[PDB]
Formats: structure tokens, C-alpha cells, sequence
């Protein structure tokens, strides 16, 4: 078992979270301070998030030990993902939800049925923090359970574009967002975050409480707005490059807006439906434990 | 006119048979409801886990699908030594 | 009057029986054919060669055509080697889940009543097999509701098609309607049509 | 020119230490690295808490590399077979609503 | 060595999977009650033989 | 018909 | 009916206010299984996917539903 | 060349190899680095072997088998185009490979 | 040099298209409505698929 420090399990060097940029493993603030934002004429306003469903999904009577952190950042920034809703593998973090289950959930990203010798795991405690919310991945399929799929990328915007005088009025302009960019760069950068390993971050996340827990809202701020900013890049509406003398700048419209779209393209990962219903619970649990 | 057959004589054999040696699961308790088998598992630290009742599909052996026509059969198309020159041992 | 001989080992032997139901799909079928064979010794149940579906002169009528044809697709010839297995199925030992032989019956025609027969028949011969398969029976027998009881149909499914007793054996329905797998026998999940609550 | 050159004269010297001239082959020739959980290639890392440099995003050529490879248990492309069963009456055969 | 016929021993025998092989490896291992969740229980006398 | 436990396979579908 | 028929809609034809006349009508209403918000919200989503729909603010019978038309000049 | 290691005449060479190979920043390895069972059959599938191959076609063939892996689609998702080309209310059945 | 795999039934089509390709230009090529007027549209995003 790995112990939890007085921070988060992010706090430990094993658990960075670094995208490459400039031949080196930048941190995901010194990418996000490349960003640059073009103002239009749509204002986003924010709604409040619906509280998310009491139930958790049945983690149904599986002989295998599931690869969780591979499906759920696969199901977000994936560049190949689709029909992640077809299995239903999610719905076994809730066998992590119970009081003493034998399961764990080693740092690999993989739910043991039970605990096995040689692979380090999650403080259990810590995991069911994460599973009461988590495993409502499960139910994001389910017609009773989906989450709204347009209004909650308002939030995303806020969080990623959003001046703190903007994120504390709750409403600003759609923008428009672009960076001095090398080939390939939104395929690299969401490839490069499929290799987070999120699982630290979201069991930080709903363990976490008091001032250790907002001493972490701080310090992972930035890593929270790569992962909004993959998923904006995926449903982005157009993605064009600017040719700025002899430099290329990467353009999205627009962060905040879900243009709903499915076809695939070179220049992002898609959403198929399944990865927008997934994407839009994610959201939905995520936004709902970054404000409270 | 089935009856006698099933109630009077096969009975007796589902009782005798549930004796037997090998026959060491509790199949069923008689209520539709509540009853779910006991489930157990060989399993190590090691990390083997192997379930005693998997679910694998159709097999080789023939024993999985259950045609429940065998009804019809049994009910129009079978003597028994009860129902039934009506003696037999 | 003492034998020279071993104990017979229980805690031994069950715990063998256990190691091989895992790693030996065999075992089943050994165990049947055991059941199998003494079900043939007992000579409880002969096939004979006369069929007694109908009454005479029910299917020389040509109004009772869609009933008799409805009969004929489900009724099959006797076979000794298969009744037997049902009467010995009753009583081997299940490992691998039985899962229902489907049928495709869309209930419109009255005739198709002998669909819900067979299982209650099957219920009545075999309630062990029944229980193993019945939640994969509750999906065919939705497919009758909804038809001949549409309205008691919304009720109950809006109740929801599964439930889950808890701690203290209430039934907790799930409000949800969704078809039935037989990966669902292992888990929580009861068939709804079978909780018995009013 | 021999700018594919990746080794050169793998003899010894029995004066100096090493020919004048060998060139020992590159160390990423060497470097099986991982793959990453998104399907890319990876160099390993040069330090603790560092992800590795992918492969493609640089120059080198690497020569030792994990392929993924299905085993016999998979199988695709294969038949399948299937139990078509057609409507008892093609006038009980809703076609709307839907 | 001892005459058994081992066939089929830790073989999944499925009518269109084909026959797949598990592994036959488990150390210490013990038979133990699941939780529908497909969770070990710990051993309760209560209940298990 | 006749009684058969297995799934009674009829078609197949090429990928 | 929904739930009877196991259809996720149905697709009623609108009724031309003059009795009179037979004309083809210039679109058809399309009525929603979606008690709840969420299944409302989805549905709209995936509305915004189709060609030449649209529907109200608010909907009677608290029911959702959804005009489709037969070409632009009608919508 | 990393499995020349201590099998070279050539001294230098042997030098300069080991001296790769422990440093931190490169590790050679061939064979099978990875493994992954069913999550219900238990069997293994998709397994990961350290190949001697260029990265670009291992990049490549990753690229395949990742797509083919990833979209979730299975051979019984087949049925769907045959209830496409079949009259309406046809029913299809089995058998469940997953 | 990529002389194409074929069932049976694609040769057949094949030879009954059959045969020209060379025509359109392809030099950034797009699939788009004209208006019956016989403009070319520009792809609206809530219309063409």
C-alpha cells in the first residue's frame, strides 16, 4: 500500500503530470502560459451543475482485474477510443465504493479483485473517497443518468480561459485559443496526457479535505486545465493554423462551446457519442468536487 | 393422466439422486425470489482467481443451452411405469 | 464389523471437487452422467412413438391452423437421451451458467399462449433449471405482457425489471427497465417478474 | 556522405586502445524504452520522475521496440456464425413508428 | 508419470471461442466465498463449510 | 423439431 | 405508450386548421420519451445533429416534442 | 548491436556498449514486457513483446493493433448490418464471443 | 504498381462502371451543395452531413 502524504498522491515525484514541449517534459503551466486567448462577440454564462445521481452503477460480477485509468483517459483524450460506453467496465470502481472490500486499486491503474503481492496500491480509504464519485462514470450511458453535454463546457472555459475577474463574475466572452505550435501538437499534447496517470489526481481530489485539499485546488490548476483543454481541442468546432512569418500559431474556436461534432479529423481526437456522453459525467463529477 | 407418474415414482428418484455423492452444490431453495447460488472462488495473494461458476457461453460438452421444448415430450410423448396389462414392475 | 481400510475423506474431497470445477471443464459432465445414467436405470420416462398434442379432430379443423402450426414449432420429438439429461440437470451440479435456448415469439397471435405454457411447465418439471434460466425467460415473457397487458405492463416495468434484496431482505426495484443477461445470475440482480411483491 | 554509418571497424588496434576512427553505435539503438499507455513508442527515462522522450518525436533511429501482438486466444477477420429467425407474419410486421 | 488423463485441465473448451488455456499457477491459494461484486470475502464459519 | 441444447446456427456473416 | 411499445417517439402528423383542404402538410410533430431533464437534455443534444428541426420553449402535457420539416420554405 | 555485450572479441566495443547499457537513461531489453488477460475469459490477449525492429514500424503496427483494440466494437456488432439487410423484425442470435 | 484485391462480385462491377477516372481534378477537391441556382455552398454545419 502506498501511504498518502499530508498533500496529495501528487505531491510524490512518481506521479508528475508533464507534457513534452521544446525537446523537454514541461509542466502543464509553462504549456498553458503559451496559450493566448482572441475574444468574440458570444458571451458564455455559467449554470449551475446538476448534483449528480445518488446511484452507483452495479460493478457486476467480474472474475478479471479491470485496466481503469487506461479506459478513462482512453474514453478523454483517446486518440482511437470509441463505444466506450459498450463495455461498462467503469461501473467496477464501485466495487472499490464498499467499506473493507477486498479490491484494490493498484497505481498502475487497475482494480484487483484482490489484494496481490508486488503491486503497489491506493490508501483504500482514499479510494472509496473516489469510487463514491467515480464509478457514476458507470451510469453515463444510462438515459436516466446522462449528464447536459452543451452547457457544462461553459465551466471548462472559465477554468481554462477564464480571467480570475471572469471566473468570479461567472460569465465571460467565448475565445478563441492559440500557441506558437510545432506539427502534430494537440496529437502529441493529448498523447502526452493519456500517459498522466489521472487516477492520482482525481483520488487527491475526493480524499483531499480542508486546507490540504484547497493547498492542492492551487497546485494542480493547471493540470486540471490541460485535461479541459484536450477535451476542448476534441470538440472544438475548427482547429486552423496561422502561418505568422515564418511561425505557425495553433488556432481553436472555441474554447467553451461544444460544437457536438463526431466526424473524425487529423488535427484532434474525436468524440464519438459514447466519449461526449463519458466526457460530459466526467465533467460533471469533476466540476462538481473542484467547487465545494 | 401424467401425474402419478411424476409425483409417485420420479420423485423418489430426485430424492435419492440428490443423495448421491457428487451431487454437492445447493442447486435451488424453492424460492424464485430470493434464492442465489453460493459462490466461491480458488484464490491466492499470488493473484490467481478462479471462479467455481463462470459465465462462458455455449461449451463443447452440450450442457449449457437448455432447450425447454423437452416440456412438450414429456408431457405428450412418453409412457412411464406408473400410467403405464397396466402391471410393471 | 471393521474394514481395513481409509476413511472417506470429506474435507478433502470437496475441496478437490472445488479445485477441479475450476480448472476442469469436464466436471460437469461427469457429474451427469452419473445423474444421467441412473435416471436411464430407475426406467422412470420412455419415448413412445404416439404424439398426443391435440384432440381429436382439433387438428384435422382448419380454424385451429396458427394453433396447431404455433404446437408443432414447439413441440419436439422425444429422445431418451435428452429427457434424461433434463431429469438429471435437476440434480448435477451447475459450473458454467446455463443460459434459455432463445425463442423469438412476438405474442401476437392467442396461439402464442403456448410459449408462456412451456415455461410454466418448466417451471413445474424443473424449477431448479428454471431458476438457473429464468431471468433469460422473463425477457420472452416481457414481449407477452407488453402485448396482452400493455397498461399493467407500464406499471410494473416502470416499477423496474430487476430488483436487489439488501441487508434485512427488502427488495429494492431498480425503476429501470433493461433487458435481461445471463451475466446478471452471478451478480445482485433478480429477474422482477419472479420477486412475487404485489 | 555516410550519413547512415552507425558503426566502423569493429576490429581492435594492438597498439591503441581503440582504432582511430570507430564509432561505437547510439545509445537510443539500444533503448527499448516502453510503450505508452497511448500506443506510442518511448525512449527510458534519464531521470526519476521524468516521462520518457518519445521515439518519433526525435531523430534517432531505435532498433530495439515493443510491438503489441495479438495472441492465438484473439483471432479477427474470422466467421461468425449466427441463428436467423424470421417473422412468424409478415403482416404482424410494424413498420413505424419506431 | 502417474497415468492421468490431464486433457482439457485448465482449458476453457467454448463451442466458438475454441478451447483457450488459463493458467495453471496458484500458490497458496484458498477457497473462498465472492461478493456479487466478484470481491473475496474473508472466511466466515458462520456461513462456509 | 427435435431437441438440441446448443444455439442451432444457421448463417454466418463474413467480416 | 412508451413504455408499451418500446419506442423512443412517435411521429404524429400535424392537422391542417381548414378541414377542407387535403394539402400535403409542411411538417409533423415528433413526440419524445424523455420524463425527466436530463433525457430532454439529451435529446436536444442530439436534435442539434439532424437536418431541419426545431421546438418550443416549452412543451404541454410536459411532454417533449420536436417539429420536423419537410423542406426549409416550411420551417 | 546491445546484445554484443560481452560477447565481442572487440574490446572496445564491448567498452563503449556496456558503458550504454549502465548508464540510467537507456535499458535494453528483448521479449515479452507485457500481458493482458480477458476480464472474463481470464485468458491473455494483447501482449507486448521488446522486438529487435525499427521504431517507425513498430509505430505503425502499434497504430493498428491500437486501433483495432480500442474501437470496442466486436464481431457480434456484425448483426447489426444483417438486421440492416434483413426483413424488419428477422431476430438474430449467439453467440456472444465478446 | 498496387494492383488491388478483388472479389469476384467487385471485378464485375468494376467492368460494368468501368473505366475513366482521369476527367475531375482532385487538387484540394471537396464534396459540397450547389444551390439549384447553381452556386456552390459553402458546408453548413447544421445541414450537410
Amino acid at each position: 500500500m502506498l501511504q498518502q502524504p499530508t498533500g496529495g498522491y501528487t505531491t510524490l515525484e512518481q506521479f508528475a503530470f508533464t507534457i513534452r514541449n521544446d525537446g523537454t517534459n514541461a509542466t502543464p503551466t509553462q504549456f498553458l502560459q503559451l496559450l493566448s486567448y482572441e475574444a468574440t462577440e458570444n458571451e458564455l454564462v455559467k449554470k449551475t451543475i446538476p448534483t449528480p445521481e445518488t446511484h452507483l452503477p452495479s460493478a457486476r460480477n467480474v472474475p478479471g482485474n479491470v485496466y481503469i485509468e487506461d479506459a478513462i483517459t482512453q474514453a478523454l483524450f483517446g486518440i482511437s477510443a470509441q463505444n466506450v460506453n459498450a463495455h461498462g467496465y467503469f461501473s467496477r470502481l464501485s466495487a472499490l465504493a464498499l467499506p473493507n472490500t477486498s479490491a484494490r486499486l493498484g497505481l498502475d491503474g487497475v482494480i484487483y479483485n484482490s489484494e496481490t503481492i508486488n503491486i503497489p496500491f491506493y490508501d483504500p480509504a482514499a479510494v472509496a473517497n473516489f469510487a463514491a464519485t467515480y464509478a457514476k462514470l458507470g451510469n453515463a450511458s444510462t438515459p436516466r443518468y446522462r449528464a447536459d453535454m452543451i452547457d457544462i463546457y461553459a465551466h471548462v472555459g472559465l477554468e481554462l480561459a477564464g480571467t480570475d475577474a471572469e471566473r468570479a463574475a461567472g460569465v465571460m466572452p467565448v475565445k478563441r485559443a492559440k500557441f506558437d505550435s510545432w506539427e502534430g501538437s494537440l496529437i502529441s499534447l493529448s498523447r502526452d496526457v493519456v500517459n498522466w496517470k489521472i487516477l492520482a489526481f482525481l483520488i487527491d481530489l475526493c480524499s483531499l479535505e480542508g486546507e490540504a485539499l484547497r493547498a492542492f485546488k492551487t497546485r494542480n490548476r493547471d493540470v486540471f486545465r490541460m485535461m479541459l483543454f484536450i477535451m476542448s481541442t476534441a470538440v472544438a468546432a475548427n482547429v486552423v493554423n496561422r502561418k505568422v512569418t515564418k511561425r505557425v500559431d495553433r488556432v481553436l474556436e472555441y474554447i467553451g462551446v461544444n460544437s457536438m461534432r463526431t466526424a473524425g479529423r487529423t488535427a484532434t481526437i474525436t468524440y464519438d457519442l459514447s466519449r461526449h456522453e463519458f466526457a460530459a459525467k466526467f465533467l460533471q463529477l469533476t466540476f462538481t468536487r473542484w467547487n465545494a | 393422466n401424467i401425474a402419478v407418474a411424476h409425483t409417485d415414482h420420479l420423485s423418489v428418484v430426485y430424492a435419492t439422486m440428490s443423495n448421491f455423492m457428487l451431487n454437492f452444490t445447493n442447486n435451488f431453495s424453492g424460492n424464485h425470489a430470493t434464492f442465489k447460488p453460493d459462490q466461491y472462488v480458488i484464490t491466492s495473494p499470488e493473484g490467481s482467481y478462479k471462479p467455481i461458476i463462470e459465465r462462458q457461453g455455449e461449451t463443447v460438452d452440450g450442457l449449457t443451452i437448455i432447450d425447454t421444448s423437452i416440456v412438450w415430450p414429456i408431457l405428450c410423448q412418453c409412457t412411464y411405469p406408473l400410467v403405464r396389462s397396466i402391471m410393471e414392475e | 464389523a471393521l474394514r481395513p481400510e481409509l476413511a472417506f475423506d470429506h474435507d478433502h474431497i470437496i475441496r478437490c471437487l472445488m479445485l477441479a470445477a475450476a480448472n476442469y471443464p469436464r466436471l460437469e459432465g461427469i457429474i451427469v452422467q452419473i445423474n444421467t445414467g441412473y435416471v436411464a436405470s430407475a426406467n422412470v420416462i420412455r419415448p413412445v412413438s404416439e404424439k398426443r398434442y391435440f384432440p381429436e379432430n382439433l387438428e384435422q379443423n382448419q380454424s385451429a391452423a396458427r394453433l396447431v402450426s404455433a404446437v408443432k414449432a414447439r413441440a419436439s420429438e422425444a429422445d431418451i437421451s435428452s429427457i434424461h439429461l433434463a431429469i438429471a440437470r435437476e440434480v448435477s451440479p451447475m459450473f458454467n451458467v446455463h443460459e434459455l435456448k432463445k425463442i423469438a415469439e412476438s405474442f401476437e397471435d392467442p396461439s402464442s399462449i403456448v410459449v408462456v405454457l412451456e415455461f410454466i411447465l418448466f417451471a413445474l418439471f424443473f424449477p431448479t433449471e428454471f431458476n438457473r434460466i429464468k431471468g433469460d425467460i422473463q425477457n420472452v415473457l416481457l414481449l407477452f405482457f407488453s402485448r396482452w397487458y400493455p397498461v399493467e405492463y407500464g406499471i410494473f416495468v416502470q416499477r423496474g425489471a430487476t430488483y436487489t434484496i439488501n441487508a434485512a431482505g427488502e427488495f429494492e426495484f431498480s425503476g429501470r427497465n433493461e433487458k435481461w443477461d445471463q451475466a446478471l445470475y452471478l451478480s445482485e440482480h433478480f429477474p422482477a417478474l419472479f420477486s412475487d411483491v404485489p | 556522405i555516410s550519413v547512415a554509418r552507425s558503426m566502423r571497424a569493429i576490429v581492435n588496434h594492438n597498439e591503441v586502445d581503440r582504432p582511430r576512427g570507430a564509432v561505437a553505435p547510439s545509445s537510443y539503438e539500444m533503448d527499448t524504452g516502453t510503450l505508452s499507455r497511448n500506443g506510442d513508442l518511448l525512449y527510458s527515462p534519464v531521470a526519476n520522475g521524468q516521462v520518457g522522450i518519445p521515439k518519433l518525436e526525435v531523430d534517432h533511429i531505435s532498433f530495439s521496440n515493443v510491438v503489441s501482438m495479438m495472441t492465438a486466444n484473439i483471432r479477427t477477420g474470422d466467421d461468425m456464425a449466427v441463428e436467423r429467425v424470421n417473422p412468424d407474419d409478415v403482416r404482424a410486421i410494424n413498420i413505424r413508428n419506431a | 508419470i502417474t497415468d492421468v488423463d490431464s486433457t482439457d485441465y485448465g482449458k476453457l473448451t467454448l463451442r466458438f471461442l475454441g478451447t483457450l488455456t488459463r493458467s495453471l499457477k496458484m500458490q497458496n491459494a484458498q477457497i473462498r466465498r465472492i461478493r456479487p461484486d466478484g470481491t473475496v470475502l474473508r472466511y466466515d464459519d458462520q456461513i462456509d463449510i | 423439431k427435435v431437441i438440441f441444447n446448443g444455439l442451432d446456427v444457421n448463417t454466418e456473416v463474413q467480416p | 405508450v412508451f413504455v408499451a411499445l418500446g419506442i423512443d417517439y412517435i411521429d404524429i402528423p400535424i392537422t391542417n386548421s381548414n378541414i377542407f383542404d387535403d394539402s400535403s402538410t409542411p411538417y409533423n410533430v415528433r413526440i419524445w420519451h424523455a420524463p425527466t431533464m436530463t433525457e430532454v437534455n439529451h435529446i436536444l443534444a442530439l436534435m442539434r445533429k439532424s437536418t431541419l428541426v426545431s421546438t418550443h420553449s416549452s412543451w404541454h402535457w410536459n411532454v417533449l416534442h420536436t417539429f420536423h420539416y419537410r423542406s426549409e420554405s416550411d420551417m | 548491436p546491445a546484445l554484443l555485450r560481452d560477447f565481442t572479441q572487440v574490446n572496445w566495443l564491448n567498452r563503449d556498449i556496456t558503458n550504454m547499457l549502465q548508464q540510467a537513461g537507456t535499458k535494453y531489453g528483448l521479449g515479452l514486457t507485457e500481458t493482458r488477460l480477458d476480464y472474463v475469459r481470464l485468458v491473455k490477449t494483447i501482449v507486448g513483446h521488446a522486438l529487435n525492429i525499427d521504431h517507425f514500424a513498430a509505430s505503425v503496427l502499434n497504430i493498428n493493433l491500437r486501433a483495432l483494440m480500442e474501437a470496442n466494437v466486436t464481431a457480434d456488432d456484425r448483426i447489426k448490418a444483417l438486421q440492416a439487410h434483413s426483413m424488419i423484425s428477422t431476430q438474430f442470435h449467439g453467440p456472444n464471443q465478446g
